[PDB]
């Protein structure tokens, strides 16, 4: 495996490790996530292993999407940390609703899609 | 080390930033003794002493729509030296998913980064070089560093002793002496059991003449992987 090109994220001791690709297979390396991304674990921080068939975890770095308040919308999912893929329906208050006739908000790459405005 | 600023009578080293150990562009708070600092993405090690592990209860924040929520904490253990020094988190808590406002318990060790006036490729002297010193793992601080590098040869060498969590002595198989991005020297090779290979180690070599050395290495022993914070001097 050749030097990992960790999308929203890094290796730890980077200029150490650099000059020393590629590496066998079986070598592993701790990596952490940039802000609004977190590891396939929860975590701001694994290990990345070559194996036979490339670097393991393939998608190193998961969007995360926190909830935010809602003016003129019910705040039981305000706090609340989903995955990228997730998603959630939107309550807004009587009289309010999302744009374009939409229901609910996905985890994508780049955050919310729509944004959760009523 | 938290709170008085640097003064050049304080036995080096006497700064250290924390850059690497601050996660997701948030916030990093140490605490220790009724004393208190943030960091934002240097802590005056100065005033710790040398050659021993100096133990911060630590603090991991980010900040969400308003609302300053913790991302992890546990102990920020750090291994001062005279010209480098050796980070370690022991994580005891992370963020808990499904309520952002409070904590669930999942231990992890990273070895975080380093700091010092690295050894320039330049400035590597002639024939060979011994170190001695630390090598510590989770809940696991007084193993120890045995390390010999030939720099005529552009090589080094060395073993881990004394690791309560392993059970046998770890080799640091020969690897070459490179230099890195900076042109500041460096080292990577195989950590093994005997001859069976197990993970990986890397040093940075510190100081004017190559005084230290500072660095870490794995061990994977079935899935769990082991990190260890490792450093040396002459």
């Amino acid at each position: 495996c050749d030097y990992p090109d960790i999308k929203h994220g890094g290796l730890y001791h980077e200029n150490m490790r650099r000059p020393y690709f590629p590496v066998a297979v079986g070598k592993y390396y701790s990596y952490y996530c940039d802000e609004h991304f977190e590891t396939p674990s929860g975590s701001y921080w694994d290990h990345i292993h070559c194996t036979q068939d490339g670097w393991s975890p393939a998608v190193p770095c998961l969007r995360k999407c926190y909830f935010p308040y809602l003016e003129n919308g019910y705040n039981q999912n305000h706090g609340r940390k989903f995955v990228q893929g997730k998603s959630i329906d939107v309550a807004c208050h009587p009289g309010y609703a999302l744009p374009k006739a939409q229901t609910t908000v996905t985890c994508m790459e780049n955050g919310w899609s729509p944004t959760p405005r009523c | 080390a938290l709170t008085a600023p640097l003064d050049h009578k304080d036995k080096g080293l006497k700064s250290l930033t924390l850059e690497d150990s601050i996660a997701q562009n948030g916030t990093l708070t140490l605490s220790a003794q009724g004393a208190e600092k943030t960091f934002k993405a240097s802590l005056n090690t100065g005033k710790l002493k040398n050659d021993k592990i100096s133990r911060f209860d630590f603090v991991q924040k980010i900040e969400v729509d308003g609302q300053t929520i913790t991302l992890a904490s546990g102990e920020f253990q750090i291994y001062k030296q005279n010209h480098s020094a050796v980070v370690a988190l022991q994580i005891e808590k992370i963020n808990n998913p499904d309520k952002t406002d409070s904590l669930i318990n999942q231990r992890s060790f990273l070895v975080s980064g380093l700091g010092g006036e690295h050894t320039a490729f330049n400035q590597l002297p002639g024939g060979k070089a011994e170190y001695h010193g630390k090598a510590f793992s989770s809940d696991d601080p007084n193993g120890r560093l045995h390390y010999s590098i030939d720099f005529t040869k552009k090589q080094g060498y060395g073993r881990i002793e004394h690791l309560k969590t392993l059970e046998q002595n770890v080799e640091l198989a020969a690897a070459e002496l490179k230099a890195d991005e900076k042109s500041h020297a460096v080292i990577l090779g195989d950590t093994r059991y005997g001859s069976e290979e197990k993970g990986t180690y890397h040093l940075a070599l510190f100081g004017d003449r190559a005084q230290e050395i500072a660095g870490s290495a794995t061990v994977k022993i079935g899935e769990k992987v082991h990190e260890i914070g490792i450093a040396g001097k002459q």
